[PDB]
């Protein structure tokens, strides 16, 4: 959704138009473990659901974060 | 003109033991000082359930200042220094810290905001609260007590601050500014803000365990983070000539010091460990000692995935094929991680190890890691003749720090 | 021993966002307390949004100050060997602005309250690490948090590192952010009434945030690349006074920096009332005759930045820009009873 895409755009400092939802976060956008932990904290803030280290480790791309919050 | 630096006094407040005698006995036998704690999981909801405590409602106990005064008193009595021997102009202090009295600052903030619910009430701010924000409370208080008139400093370089305080203290004595120097570090980070900060970062051990003492296991395949701890280490450094004239007992010679930056990441450490390897090399050039004489290493050993592999590959790069024989240990397996204080406490332990020609073990060694394949002295220690000792430290902002200690 | 020289300076302050703007204002002003914020300042052009998101304002003030200082020095930063460049910083209060809400939310919500950047944003040694990632500087780098005289020690021990031959270049200086609600309410109430047990009562004065940095480098290295040398760092003093008796004896070490020079200007701490009496008496004993100039009423108390910003101005004055002075000596001291001083000489 638009609420997810705006966070990943702001956190990685990419243009929201140019940002790809299917692209790898670690490889393409050189995302580190601290940024992934910071992303997971704001998923807990926005949606209001429990997120642990085992769960957000599998968030490989911008579509993986959308598939989790649906469940 | 350059003068040799020697350790004449030791003072320690650690979870393994308070005082030199109690501290040594526990680390000798390989007894864990790690305690299980309940207020982390129940109140705040931290995955961590282990801390290195020495002895839920918020309290400003001023532990950071307390541990510094206690360790300094023990160190000065051990050195056998008295007003007659001490020349104020040639005697300076260097007590380091990573967060200083953060507990007092956190407690002050929540008190004035009434449990962090409302805005800050100006009227509730007490006159005594300003002392909590003073980073160099430990340095100035000790300097006041024993009349230190030479340079008083507070190095706050994270978890490398301990060795950096010993480093600047060594420079003062060597280049002829000071005769005596009280050096070390004090840390009191067992507060929700400090523990929560690392917890949120994911640097603390979070794996489910039957025994919480095993949560800190350096160079083990099971390791998943460092067990946070509190305490203080104080070393009385002074000139070789100054110590001999008053007939002082010498623990070990502090031969050389070096410090570098990773230029890689703030918290993450690289696998190759080239930066740490360069720091060890420059420390040996500074001490004017050959790497061939190095037969013991007091490693940082936080028990994180990235730190232990970094140090192992760093030692492998400098020594090479000769690295495998050398006993390497981490005190954080028993004490946990006291940040800046851990360098000083391990530096006190290192001085006792060289004196007594004994090497303390790395306890909680479970499954051996294929990557970490050096001698880590697992579980049981032994008598070992130490000639030239290395002491590796690492902290945030990619800071590596090494000191070279030597037997006299 | 190696000769150390100042090649570049950068500072930002409520009075100015550059060294020339600050120097022009203080000269004009030379001819209950509040925290003075910066005017017409934003760190969008200097620092990218990814990095700025995860650092406190004290680190932001530090990076913009270092960038201005390196630009003035005209150093080819890419060609410079990273192993021979270090970063010395002075910071007392840390970075509360970035973590305040997260520390409060931890005690209501729990772990969900505070994120993972609380560990690197708040600590004073954040600035040195942040600089080392951007520029790649790999030599000995330390941070001091000694109350008041943190930045004064940072410059002195950065010069000693160049003297002993640890590094050829050093980015030494200080930075502070005092506008965060916790430290703002603290300084506005407690700091005014508190007296020094060693020195005495405080003068009426405000507080100001910002940063000040110098590019110290080895003299032969500076002459090699044909650098515009502002001044030479000739001496550094770092002592303590546990009581009033030793206090007056310690000031005589500041008098030794002069080398009996009559064409010298003495920049004073300007915090405490009794300074002018005790320091002038120490000079009277050593037969020193100099001009007293206090910049503290105009610049305010900046903690670690205080004394460093003075050295930034003093370097600009001695660089062919009071009448004709060939040496400026700056003094600072703490509440607990430090005595720190730096000596800068012309050509
Ligand atoms: C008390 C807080 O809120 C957390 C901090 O910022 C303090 C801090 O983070 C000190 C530090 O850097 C520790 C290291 O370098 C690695 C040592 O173990």
């Amino acid at each position: 959704e638009v609420k997810i895409k705006t966070i990943l755009s702001l956190f990685l400092n990419i243009n929201i138009d140019d940002f790809n939802m299917d692209a790898n976060l670690a490889d393409a956008y050189d995302m580190d473990s601290t940024e992934l932990a910071d992303l997971a904290k704001e998923i807990e803030k926005e949606f209001g659901i429990s997120v642990t280290k085992s769960q957000f480790s599998h968030w490989e791309t911008g579509r993986a974060v959308l598939d989790f919050v649906s469940s | 003109q350059p003068r040799r630096v020697v350790v004449t006094g030791l003072g320690v407040v650690a979870p393994t033991g308070v005082g030199v005698n109690e501290f040594w006995n526990n680390i000798h036998n390989g007894k864990s000082g790690v305690s299980k704690y309940e207020w982390g999981r129940e109140r705040f909801g931290f995955k961590s359930g282990a801390i290195g405590q020495v002895y839920f409602v918020l309290k400003s106990e001023r532990k950071y200042l307390q541990f510094a005064l206690d360790a300094a008193e023990m160190a000065m009595q051990d050195a056998n220094l008295r007003p007659s021997d001490i020349d104020g102009r040639r005697f300076g202090v260097a007590i380091a810290t990573a967060i200083a009295d953060a507990a007092g600052m956190e407690e002050c903030l929540l008190r004035i905001t009434k449990g962090g619910k409302e805005n800050i009430h100006p009227d509730l701010i007490k006159s005594e609260d300003y002392d909590s924000f003073d980073f160099s409370s430990a340095a100035t208080s000790v300097a006041k007590k024993y009349g230190a008139s030479m340079s008083v400093s507070n190095i706050s370089t994270g978890c490398a601050a301990g060795l950096d305080a010993l480093g600047i203290a060594m420079e003062h004595i060597r280049y002829g500014r000071a005769d005596i120097m009280l050096a070390g570090a004090s840390e009191a980070p067992l507060c929700p803000l400090s523990i929560g900060s690392f917890e949120a970062l994911g640097a603390l051990s979070s794996r489910e365990l039957e025994n919480q003492q095993a949560a800190t296991c350096p160079f083990s395949l099971e390791r998943d983070g460092f067990v946070i701890a509190e305490g203080c280490g104080i070393l009385i450094l002074e000139s070789y000539e100054h110590a001999k004239q008053r007939g002082a007992h010498i623990y070990a010679e502090l031969a050389g010091y070096a410090s570098v930056n990773n230029a890689y990441h703030m918290t993450d450490l690289p696998a190759d460990g080239m930066a740490m390897a360069r720091c060890i090399d420059m420390a040996l050039k500074d001490a004017q000692i050959s790497p061939s004489t190095v037969n013991y290493i007091s490693a940082h050993g936080s028990s994180t995935a990235q730190n232990d592999i970094n140090e192992s590959n760093a030692i492998k790069f400098v020594l090479g094929e000769s690295a495998f024989g050398i006993p390497i240990n981490s005190l954080k397996s028993m004490t946990g991680h006291a940040l800046a204080a851990a360098n000083a406490i391990e530096s006190v332990a290192l001085c006792l190890e060289i004196e007594k020609q004994y090497v303390h073990p790395t306890i909680n060694y479970q499954t051996p890691d294929p990557d970490c394949d050096l001698d880590y002295i697992p579980n049981q220690g032994c008598s070992y003749p130490i000639k030239t000792a290395l002491k590796l430290s690492s902290g945030f902002s990619g800071i590596h720090s090494v000191i070279v200690m030597r037997a006299v | 021993r190696k000769r150390v020289v100042v090649t570049g300076v950068g500072a930002i302050h409520p009075d100015g966002n550059d060294v020339t703007a600050i120097k022009s204002k203080v000269i004009q002003k030379l001819l209950s307390s509040i925290i003075r914020t910066l005017s017409d300042f934003d760190g969008a052009k200097y620092i990218n949004n990814r990095l700025r998101r995860k650092i406190d304002e004290f680190s932001v003030y530090g990076i913009v100050a270092v960038e201005m200082a390196l630009k003035a020095s005209r150093l080819d930063v890419d060609k410079l060997d990273p192993n021979r460049v270090g970063i010395y910083v002075g910071n007392c209060f840390g970075g509360w602005q970035h973590i305040e809400d997260e520390v409060k939310a931890l005690h209501i919500e729990g772990i969900k309250g505070m994120g993972p950047y609380v560990a690197t944003a708040w600590f004073p040694a954040a600035l040195q690490g942040q600089l080392s990632l951007l520029y790649g500087f790999s030599a000995q780098s330390k941070t001091f948090s000694t109350s008041d005289v943190a930045g004064m020690q940072a410059i002195g021990y950065a010069a000693e590192a160049i003297s002993n031959g640890v590094a050829e270049v050093m980015l030494c200086g200080a930075s502070e952010h005092l506008s965060s609600p916790l430290v703002k309410n603290l300084l506005e109430k407690t700091s005014s009434q508190k007296h020094s047990e060693v020195f005495g009562e405080k003068q009426p004065g405000d507080f100001s945030e910002g940063a000040a940095f110098l590019v110290l480098e080895e003299r032969q290295h500076a002459l090699e690349r044909g650098a515009s040398i502002l001044c030479e760092l000739t001496g550094f003093v770092d002592y303590f006074a546990p009581d009033k008796n030793t206090r007056n004896n310690t000031l005589e070490y500041t008098a030794e920096l002069f080398n009996h020079n009559e064409n010298a200007v003495f920049i004073m701490d300007g915090i405490y009332d009794d300074e002018k009496e005790i320091t002038s008496k120490a000079f009277s004993n050593k037969e020193i005759k100099t001009s007293f100039i206090n910049l503290r009423p105009y610049l305010d108390n900046q903690f670690s930045v205080s004394g460093v910003i003075d050295s930034v101005l003093a370097s600009s004055f001695l660089s062919e820009s009071f009448s004709n002075t060939n040496q400026i000596i700056i003094q600072r001291f703490s509440n607990q009873g430090h005595v720190c001083a730096l000596s800068f000489s012309a050509i």
